[PDB]
RNA sequence: AUGGAGAGGAC
């Protein structure tokens, strides 16, 4: 029905993309001091609009909560490390016979999530638990 | 009576909420750890499996059985296996319970600590009955079995101490709090603009007088008066937690007194 | 992979509260926070024990053998 | 590891008693060091922990989606309605002692993952074992029960210290010491030592 | 040749590598119950002995220092100053 | 598994660098460290 | 290279490593399982025979024990099997291969092994659990931490080889290293944080806790020092008790910025004999630094007593801290109301200034800085306007964090963090850059396809106007991701080039030693230096001192 | 939850890994060195697939 | 004997300036018995500070330049590791050749 | 055992220089024109207003480890409001006719300046400064 | 795998005695009692108590490494009062407060509802 | 550039000067220019310094540049080490780099050079030139499994 | 056993 289009890097070169459906194009207008600073519309000669900025990340990074408040290299380090996090790898582990299978006893859908986790089935097949954790100098161990 | 003082503000089957006047901070705390970790209890500490054609793995189930709160009231007349002169276990030092469940129904069949069955000889003691606080009278969900599945095992519950495994804690959480408006400056509060408006007042601020800007700091003050609340998990009724708590602390303070004499 | 027989951190029995928590959610419509409260799951550590829980065993039973 | 590149391994385990405790009886499953926070600017961690706490109390599901109008201030108001101090902190008590902690501690649920890389799969030790045939040196690998390389770089270290008998011993009585017979004329190992 | 006892050029002091090696060497002799030359005062450790034997100048070994060219001077452990 | 099924490899002037045109096709964060950094990419 | 210059070897072990506030400096915690495998031959001798026959009775798998007794013939009685593990008379002269034990010297190592300090002799302490354990202060020469690093351990097999270790290689005798003529180990993290905490002029300790701390230092003479305060209630001062850890005749004096023998800011440092007179104790003193405590104590009282010093300073500080506590939260990334509005209006006056230049440069009234493009001048001016923006906005946020601010308390102690860490967490993260320039046009004339062509303005080109606290936007995210990948690459690439530089330097200097004539030579007896280092000295025994014949008026010199 | 996309070869599950190359049949110009004679080059990889 | 007087110059320069008469008596009023110690020390402490023949002083230099080269990572000149790759390579065409004129 | 200096002072400056327990205090003797004092007081134990007027003394007296006290049962040598135990670390001629001594009471510092003073303050291990009222 | 059994926290080993009493060499009339199989639960409670006894010049305890359930009490007393008595008394005192704390709690409890 | 220099009265004072900085190097000819101080001129190219003002000033400037790398980076390595390297490059007579080109040329025993870079070609014409080997090289004794003449091994022990 | 590949740990 021509509401969505597929664009490769070469055609991406010829179009102007809005980043957020609403915000980025109703007409023309106070604020919240907590909210990160944005820019605007400017240039209003769009051809296309982002489906959703959080879609620029792939699978492993899609797990990181608030990645947009982390120094990049960390988001990378957690990407290497999310892949080596025990939990249920498939529901049928009892009937497989793999060399090496690690299954976490009591998996737990994380308390802070990501809209993208939805499509990654992270909440159904989690790998990690929710430890009540404390930042403190204690015994020094 | 004479020394250290108790006032109970609230009391249930599961929670005693008290105030403890006229005591050292050392005693008030030491009592709290004893309650957490040194009052003896009964828990499954050995499971012999005979079938488990269940979705869950043998030692995983064994593990859950350990955590299941078993009646430990008359516990002081059960012995420690390690002490008792039998080989392995006996009726003097262990309660044995049995489990069988087979899924018969199309609908998923459950297995509850209700379904556990004392089989050794209790001989009068009030011990080993799995605790059930559940509304429909089936406490804890050991596991589920589908139509064909079967689980057939045998537990030996033994006398144990939270120090050795947290399964033996009569425990649950123990709230603890003194000097509710820092009249002792035992903390120093973190603030952005206002200590007082940003930290919230504890419930126990109805029980003490506020300090008045118009005053200078009381440097003689010591911590008295400690607002506790002990929650029991059931293997012992709350009153007994705090009493066996005090009983044990005294017991192992005693052995020190005794040991001076021996040596 | 079945309700924890016991909240980790603190020790409260939360094993018997699963069944019932499902009923508060679905059968009389309540919302998770409310449903948790009625179970006496008051301090937030035993309060995550249940809300974060995932019952994989309901998937595990699906396999025949 | 939390979910923000804060790896770290265990150093000790303390029981509930010895652990520091919230006034309501709560005790942590886990203590990380505040020194892991400032150099690594890993603020998501700090937010997920605070977000995570309201979710738990409120029974909702904290949304930490990337580009959203969810805000450390707005989480803090929510946490404040829940009766707790709006920035994470809670007064806590040392467990050895019952005495208040002077400082207040940032306390909260935070998703933590357990990684492969547990010690009893790394732990290895060898006091002589099996050798390769070609070099008559030790075999490689813990799975084969082998020795560890004394690398050129470690050889330099011993040279620098000036520990010569040790650099010798490491390269003879460990590893591949061997006795041969030389001709005092031509100088090769040509000799046919019909020893004995 | 050799190189004469008057006109030795090198430190009268004992280098740390000399020490280490003397103590090492005596501890190796002692460990094999070759005879012990001082008053072992409880001290049962072969190396901890050699240290006491050295602090008492009763170690009868001699140090042959090679100069780069092949010359060399002998000093006795008896005569070297042990500061350090 | 999910990650591994969606991987990229590049053999052998500035290839490891995250290039503007990666926007929205390749993940800006998920790549390995060392060795393979910027050459192994994830969709 | 891989078989002669470097062999795989016997008597070795590897595991995970973790830290231990209660090991001595020069100790190494060795798992009882590893302890049980690695061996040392001991000759049988009237001095050890009772301990040795006894270790054989234990046999090969009950800790202090042994496997293998070796005979006259030199045959191999194997104590795990062998019908006569139970018998066994021990003729003088048979070796017994006993387990490793407490105070055996072993050689400890973390790779890559970049300096002599990367392999050191520790004293074994056999302990439960499967990690090795070291003091935190032996952390840096190893360049270790406990996020999963692993370390090796090599056990010496002869009497002289353990001699060589405890006499040449021992951790104490490495504290002050020739590399930089300074200590290479100091007080770090918790201890360094809390020692500054302990010494504030506000930090007073009262009796109970004073006698506990006092008891914790084991060299303690059993003499309570007289409290600074007696008056209404005997208080002691943080400074006071910590001074129990510090030896006698240790003199040290400093002077920082304010400092004036009244140190109105508790600045600097004065330690008149083993007692600290004035000043907050932090990194400049107790860190691994040039003029500091650890330098002085080592030189002044001997490595032994200094090695022991680390121990004492931690046992006390670590204790005091366990009972003070300390922590960080998002609390300390929040700058003020008012401070936020300034940060925003600073940033904006930089945005509105880069505009003016871009306006002017386009209009053709910008002049070239001598010898460079018009366009080069523009970029240079813009990156300065935006770097100073980020600094001014940072420094503005640093001024508003209180003394009770945890991030700010770590900075002061010197335990972690720095201005830029504060800057980027609270104020503004700043300009993303790749290859020395701000973000390029990857597409024709734009940077992402959400911009129009030919747009050089802050945001378009990589300015992350936001803080980590407030959070990066989509564009900003990607950009900051670009800049980070550059750093990840040439961190992976740095270690490769350096790993080589090194190998060459070493292989090229390999055989240069100092011969018995103080001449510096090599395998050819070729002269490199006539007197080593020009002065004949060893770099460990050298300290910065001022030659004050050299400055000042001709008048004040004669005076 | 298994997603497919892989093969199974002698029991073992394999994933083919996407391989990156330059496009063929595309014309690119490249400035070249300065210790060089050939100063610009326009080049084309000619693919038929 | 000249190499010896050379080697020791810079240290004496210091010694002579610290142990000069006005100063000994005036700044830090030493007594005869204390002074004789202050000498006795200096000579011992000095002797202790001589480098020990045996010191593989080569390896020690490579590592001492090598190691901090490894803590190097990031407007004119080529600096850091790439500069150090050049210096040790006696690179014929360095990336930033430059004159400094006075 | 004995007194080593006495005088009455009038406070002229309180300073909570970013502390909440200590205060650098400035004062002048109400007798001697050639005389000032600066001192670190624990203002949370013995609170001090400006324009206060404190009696100040140095004893040396009424070392064996500090036995916990029983003082109106012992010899309190005080009946003063506020009493510290410090060390002397420098003796500085402001020249003339003008001598100042420096004291550290575990880091709470004090600098006193006068002239006849000297003839009584030895270079010593000493000094319990006492205050009252 | 290298973990020590948990019971070694509270059972005594091969001829471990419960207390060891040693003459402290540093100062006179002072003793260092080692308590095998205890921790803060006890060592803090005795320290705190020894400090109310006014013929006690010094009392402090310390758990030297936490892998191990063992602490040390160092005690010093006024000449004429042997250290052990100082502890002996200190223990009974504790027991009596606890004996009181017990009955005082009961009579309170026997008065409640729910 | 700022500059410290003795004052008319003794005290070192800040007395700043105008300095000139170049893209590119021609030392041979810029020093011969009128108007400047040919006594104090510098290039980072130490390879020209060596050509123009000879080997000793080359050494001095090769160090100046090595030092400047460590220092620019914040760090400080003691002078004796950087001197030793610099002196080792500098004693053959010209600049002798740290590669198979530089140091690994120099008639030091064959086994020693063979342990770096060009293993076999070194050992080949070591066979065809029929070389003798000292065996004083640390790394030859590594190979032979003997005690290196290295601290501890630098002398001998006797009776 | 040998020989090769790939993933991954620490800087
Ligand atoms: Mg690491
Ligand atoms: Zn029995
Ligand atoms: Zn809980
Ligand atoms: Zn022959």
């Amino acid at each position: 029905e021509g509401l969505v289009e597929y664009i490769d890097a070469e055609e991406e070169e010829s179009i102007l993309i809005a980043m957020q459906p609403e915000d980025l194009e109703p007409a023309e207008a106070d604020v919240d001091p907590a909210k990160r600073i944005r820019v605007s519309h400017h240039a209003t000669t769009f051809t296309h609009c982002e489906i959703h900025p959080s879609m620029i990340l792939g699978v492993a990074a899609s797990i990181i909560p608030f990645p947009d408040h982390n120094q990049s290299p960390r988001n990378t380090y957690q990407s290497a490390m999310g892949k080596q996090a025990m939990g249920v790898f498939l529901t049928n582990y009892n009937v497989r016979m793999d060399t090496m299978a690690n299954i976490l006893y009591y998996p737990q859908k994380p308390l802070g999530t990501t809209r993208a986790m939805e499509y990654l089935k992270f909440r159904e097949l989690p790998a990690g638990q929710n430890a009540i954790v404390a930042i403190a100098c204690y015994s020094g161990y | 009576e004479e020394g250290p003082q108790v006032k109970i503000r609230e009391a249930s089957k599961d929670n005693v909420d008290f105030i403890l006047s006229n005591v050292d901070l050392a005693m008030a705390n030491s009592l709290r750890r004893v309650m957490i970790a040194e009052i003896p209890t009964l828990a499954i500490d050995s499971v012999e499996v005979e079938t488990n054609t269940t979705v869950l793995a043998d030692e995983f189930i064994a593990h859950r059985l350990g955590l299941i709160p078993l009646q430990s009231m008359d516990i002081e007349q059960l012995e420690y296996s390690r002490d008792c002169f039998c080989e392995d276990h006996c009726d003097k030092c262990s309660v044995v319970l049995t489990l069988q469940a087979f899924g018969e129904s199309e609908s998923t069949t459950n297995v509850y600590s209700k379904d556990l069955v004392i089989v050794s000889n209790l001989m009068g003691r009030n011990i080993g009955h799995p605790i059930i606080q559940d509304k429909e009278g089936n406490g804890v969900l050991i596991c589920k079995l589908r139509k064909g599945q079967e689980l057939k095992l045998t537990c030996v519950a033994k006398k144990g101490i939270a120090k050795e495994h947290a399964k033996w804690g009569p425990a649950a959480a123990i709230e603890f709090e003194y000097d509710p408006w820092n009249k002792l400056k035992h903390t120093d509060y973190w603030y952005e603009q206002d200590s007082a408006k940003e930290w919230p007042q504890s419930k126990n601020c109805e029980y003490e007088d506020p300090p008045n800007e118009g005053d200078p700091f009381d440097y003689k003050a010591q911590a008295d008066t400690f607002y506790m609340n002990v929650e029991s998990v059931g293997s012992i009724p709350v009153d007994q937690v705090v009493v066996r708590g005090i009983d044990t602390l005294q017991k192992k303070v005693a052995s020190i007194l005794l040991a001076l004499t021996q040596m | 992979m079945i309700v924890p027989v016991r909240c980790f951190s603190c020790g409260k029995v939360v094993g018997d509260k699963w069944e019932s928590y499902l009923n508060l959610l679905q059968e009389d419509e309540l919302d998770e926070g409310t449903a948790l409260s009625r179970l006496g799951l008051k301090r937030y550590c035993c309060r995550r024990m249940i809300l974060t829980h995932v019952d994989l065993i309901e998937k595990f039973l699906r396999y025949n053998p | 590891a939390s979910r923000h590149g804060q790896k770290g391994t265990i150093g000790i385990t303390y029981r509930r008693e010895d652990m520091p405790f919230t006034a309501e009886g709560i005790v942590p499953d886990l203590i990380i060091n505040p020194h892991a926070i400032p150099s690594r600017m890993t603020v998501a961690h700090l937010i997920e922990c605070l977000l995570s706490k309201v979710a738990a109390l409120s029974g909702n599901e904290g949304d930490a989606s990337p580009f959203t109008d969810i805000t450390v201030e707005g989480i803090s108001k929510l946490l404040r309605e829940h009766g707790y101090q709006s920035r994470g902190f809670e007064v806590m008590y040392n467990g050895h002692t019952g005495k208040k902690l002077m400082a207040q501690i940032f306390f909260g649920p935070t998703y933590y993952q357990r990684l492969r890389h547990m010690v009893d799969d790394k732990i290895h030790a060898r006091a002589r074992g099996p050798m390769q045939v070609l070099t008559r040196q030790p075999v490689e690998g813990r799975s084969r029960d082998g020795g560890l390389r004394f690398g050129e770089m470690e050889r330099d270290c011993m040279i620098a210290h000036g520990a010569a008998s040790f650099l010798k011993e490491r390269l003879m009585e460990a590893s591949d010491a061997f006795r041969v017979h030389i001709c005092g004329i031509c100088g090769l190992m040509t000799v046919i030592a019909k020893l004995n | 040749k050799a190189i004469p006892k008057d006109q030795r050029a090198t430190t009268p002091y004992m280098t740390k590598y000399e020490r280490a090696r003397i103590l090492g060497t005596r501890a190796l002799q002692i460990s094999m119950n070759a005879p012990v030359f001082v008053d072992l005062e409880g001290e049962t450790d072969p190396l901890r002995i050699a240290m006491k034997e050295l602090a008492e100048k009763k170690i009868p070994l001699v140090i042959r220092r090679y100069l780069p060219d092949g010359s060399f001077e002998d000093w006795s452990v008896e005569e070297l100053i042990v500061d350090l | 598994t999910l990650s591994h099924l969606r991987r990229t490899n590049t053999p052998i002037a500035k290839p490891r660098q995250l290039h503007n045109t990666h926007w929205g096709l390749v993940c800006p964060a998920e790549t390995p460290e060392g060795q393979a950094c910027g050459l192994v990419k994830n969709l | 290279r891989g078989n002669l210059m470097g062999k795989r070897v016997d008597f070795s072990a590897r595991t995970v490593i973790s830290g231990d506030p209660n090991l001595e400096l020069d100790q190494v915690g060795v798992p009882k399982s590893i302890a049980k495998t690695l061996t040392y031959p001991e000759v049988v001798t009237p001095y050890n025979i009772d301990r040795l026959t006894q270790l054989v009775r234990n046999g090969p798998n009950e800790h202090p024990g042994a496997k293998y007794v070796i005979r006259d013939s030199g045959d191999r009685i194997d104590l795990r099997y062998s019908k006569r593990a139970g018998d066994i008379q021990l003729q003088y002269g048979w070796k017994v291969e006993r387990h490793i034990m407490d105070n055996d010297p072993v050689l400890f190592n973390r790779q890559p092994s970049l300096h002599k300090m990367s392999m050191m002799a520790h004293r074994v302490k056999v302990i439960p659990y499967s990690t090795f354990r070291l003091n935190l202060s032996v952390t840096s020469p190893y360049n270790a931490d406990f996020d999963g690093d692993e370390m090796n351990l090599h056990v010496p097999q002869s009497e002289e080889t353990r001699a060589e270790l405890s006499q040449l290689c021992a951790v104490p005798l490495q504290i002050v290293s020739p590399q930089s003529n300074k200590p290479c180990m100091g007080i770090v993290q918790d201890t360094l944080c809390g020692i500054r905490k302990l010494t504030l002029r506000d930090t007073f300790i009262e009796l109970d806790q004073v006698l506990n701390m006092l008891y914790w230092v084991p060299d303690w003479d059993g003499v309570i020092p007289t409290p600074a305060i007696i008056k209404p209630k005997p208080l002691w001062s943080g400074k006071q008790i910590l001074s129990v850890a510090i030896p006698n005749g240790i003199h040290l004096q400093r002077f920082d910025e304010g400092t004036t023998l009244l140190s109105p800011k508790d600045n600097g440092m004065l330690i008149i004999d083993g007692q600290i007179i004035f000043g907050v104790v932090e990194k400049k003193t107790v860190g691994s630094s040039n003029g500091g405590l650890i330098h002085v104590v080592t030189r002044e009282k001997g490595p032994q007593v200094c090695a022991k010093l680390f121990g004492n300073i931690q046992k006390v500080v670590n204790f005091w801290l366990l009972h003070n506590g300390f922590s960080t939260g998002i609390g300390d990334t929040i700058a003020d109301g008012p401070t936020m509005r300034e940060i925003t209006e600073t940033i904006a006056e930089a945005k509105k200034k880069v505009l003016d230049v871009t306006k002017e440069a386009q209009a053709n009234l910008l002049t070239a800085k001598h010898g460079m493009t018009l366009r080069e001048s523009f970029e240079d001016n813009v990156v300065r306007f935006l770097n100073e923006a980020r600094d001014k906005a940072g420094r503005l946020a640093e001024v508003n964090l209180k003394d009770l601010n945890n991030v700010k308390q770590m900075v002061m102690a010197g335990s972690k963090g720095s201005f830029i860490n504060i800057a980027q967490m609270s104020a503004c993260v700043g300009q993303q850059s790749v290859e020395g320039k701000r973000i390029a046009f990857g597409f024709v004339d734009r940077t992402l396809p959400h911009f129009s062509k030919d747009d050089y303005s802050p945001e378009s080109k990589g300015f992350v106007e936001n803080s980590y606290l407030r959070g990066l936007t989509p564009q900003e995210f990607f950009f900051h991701a670009m800049g980070g990948r550059e750093g990840l690459i040439d961190t992976a690439v740095k270690t490769a080039e350096t790993g080589y530089i090194q190998r060459r330097l070493v292989k090229a200097l390999e055989d240069i030693m100092v011969h018995y004539d103080n001449t510096t030579r090599n395998s050819l007896g070729n002269v490199i230096q006539f007197i080593y280092g020009e002065d004949g000295m060893d770099a460990a025994h050298i300290e910065k001192q001022s030659l004050d014949t050299i400055g000042g008026s001709d008048a004040a010199f004669e005076k | 939850f298994d997603m497919g996309g892989y093969f199974i070869i002698n029991g073992s599950e394999k994933v083919l890994i996407a391989q990156e190359r330059s496009a063929g049949n595309i014309v690119q110009v490249f400035k070249k060195a300065a210790p060089s004679p050939i100063s610009h080059v326009a080049e084309i990889r000619s693919a038929l697939e | 004997q000249n190499a010896q007087r050379d080697a020791v110059t810079l240290f004496c320069c210091l010694l002579r300036s610290r142990l000069a008469t006005r100063r000994v008596l005036q700044e830090y009023r030493l007594t005869k018995q204390a002074f004789d110690w202050v000498l006795s020390n200096i000579e011992a402490q000095f002797l202790r500070s001589v480098v020990h023949p045996g010191e593989m002083v080569g390896v020690l230099a490579a590592q001492s330049i090598g190691e901090p080269a490894t803590q190097m990572t990031l407007k004119k000149v080529t600096s850091g590791v790439p500069r150090l790759k050049e210096i040790l390579n006696v690179a014929k065409n360095m990336k930033t050749p430059s004159l400094t004129v006075y | 055992s004995n007194t080593l200096f006495d005088d009455i002072f009038q406070v002229s400056e309180v300073d909570p220089g970013r502390y909440n327990k200590v205060c650098r205090i400035e004062a002048a003797s109400t007798t001697q024109d050639q005389c000032k004092l600066t001192l670190d007081i624990n203002v949370e134990l013995f609170p001090v207003a400006a324009q206060d007027s404190l009696t100040v003394t140095i004893a040396s007296s009424l070392t064996r480890s500090w036995r916990p006290p029983q003082a109106g049962d012992r010899s309190l040598a005080d009946d003063y409001d506020y009493v510290m135990y410090g060390t002397a670390y420098k003796f500085e001629e402001v020249s003339k006719d003008l001598i100042a001594v420096y004291y550290s009471f575990g880091g709470l510092l004090m600098r006193l300046e006068g002239n006849y003073r000297n003839l009584n303050n030895l270079k010593q291990e000493n000094a319990y400064l006492l205050i009252r009222r | 795998m290298n973990a020590p059994d948990r019971f070694e926290l509270f059972l005594l080993g091969e001829g471990e005695s419960k207390l060891k009493i040693d003459p402290d060499t540093k100062a006179p009339n002072a003793v260092v009692i080692t308590f095998e199989k205890e921790d803060h639960t006890l060592g803090n409670l005795i320290r705190a108590e020894l400090l109310n006894d006014r013929k006690v010049l010094f009392a402090a305890y310390k758990v030297e490494h936490p892998f191990f359930a063992r602490f040390k009490l160092r005690i010093q007393t006024t000449e004429g009062y042997d250290p052990k008595d100082a502890l002996k008394n200190a223990c009974n005192s504790i027991i009596n407060k606890l004996g009181a704390l017990k009955t005082n709690f009961e009579t309170e409890w026997n008065l409640q509802t729910l | 550039y700022d500059r410290k220099v003795p004052s008319p009265t003794g005290e070192y004072v800040k007395e700043p000067e105008w300095v000139l900085e170049t893209d590119g190097v021609n030392l041979s000819e810029v020093m011969t220019v009128p108007g400047i101080d040919p006594t104090r001129i510098y290039t980072n190219s130490f390879i020209d310094i060596m050509e123009v003002l000879g080997i000793e000033a080359g050494r001095a400037a090769l160090y100046k540049e090595v030092y400047n790398v460590i220092a620019s980076d914040g760090s400080y390595v003691n002078y004796r080490h950087m001197a030793l390297l610099v002196d080792v490059m500098t004693t053959q007579g010209g600049l002798t780099s740290v590669t198979r080109h530089g140091f690994n040329r120099s008639n030091t025993g064959a086994l020693m050079r063979c342990s770096f870079e060009e293993t076999v070609e070194i050992l080949f014409e070591a066979g065809a030139s029929a070389e003798l080997d000292d065996c004083r090289g640390v790394s030859e004794n590594v190979i032979l499994g003997q005690m290196a003449p290295i601290g501890t091994g630098a002398f001998d022990v006797m009776i």
